């Protein structure tokens, strides 16, 4: 079988804190 | 290499160490010599973390 992710597998790129920050 | 102990400079063996300092994205790791410590707030100062 194969299925559909929909937003899913998003980890945080390294350290440093952030915070509302439309970050690319 | 066919080394032999009568080999003009250039053909004698060198041995090499290659230091690569590398840095990630971790807390923190090996350094110099620490020094002193303490810790000033509130205060113009000149720091190192």
């Amino acid at each position: 079988a194969y299925t559909n992710s929909f937003t899913r597998g998003v980890y945080y790129p390294d350290k440093v804190f952030r915070s509302s920050v439309l970050h690319s | 290499y066919g080394f032999q102990p009568t080999n003009g400079v250039g053909y004698q063996p060198y041995r090499v160490v290659v230091l690569s300092f590398e840095l990630l994205h971790a807390p923190a790791t090996v350094c110099g010599p620490k020094k002193s410590t303490n810790l000033v707030k509130n205060k113009c100062v000149n720091f190192n973390f």
